[PDB]
């Protein structure tokens, strides 16, 4: 039970996760600046977050 | 028609948040908010 019962996890799960989605500070995201990246994100009022 | 509308920060019901410190407005997916002291 103990060699089959380790699971960490605890793993992100998309771009419609909790963490993301309503952010703290202990957890840092981010992406590079001035690309397309960016320029999703920005575009969508829903991602203003 | 106008009225005037308590609210009470607490949970994810109301979430109470500074202005822009450079606009000075709230942002999107937010309306504004008074406070008295």
């Amino acid at each position: 039970a103990f060699l089959v019962l380790d699971r960490p996890e605890e793993r992100i799960t998309g771009i419609n996760d909790p963490r993301l989605r309503n952010p703290s500070d202990k957890f840092i995201y981010a992406t590079v600046k001035q690309s397309s990246v960016d320029i999703y994100f920005r575009r969508q009022v829903e991602l203003s977050t | 028609d106008h009225l005037s509308i308590v609210t009470l920060e607490e949970a994810p019901f109301v979430i109470v948040e500074s202005v822009d410190p450079l606009s000075g407005t709230c942002m999107r997916n937010t309306v504004p908010c008074q406070k008295r002291i």
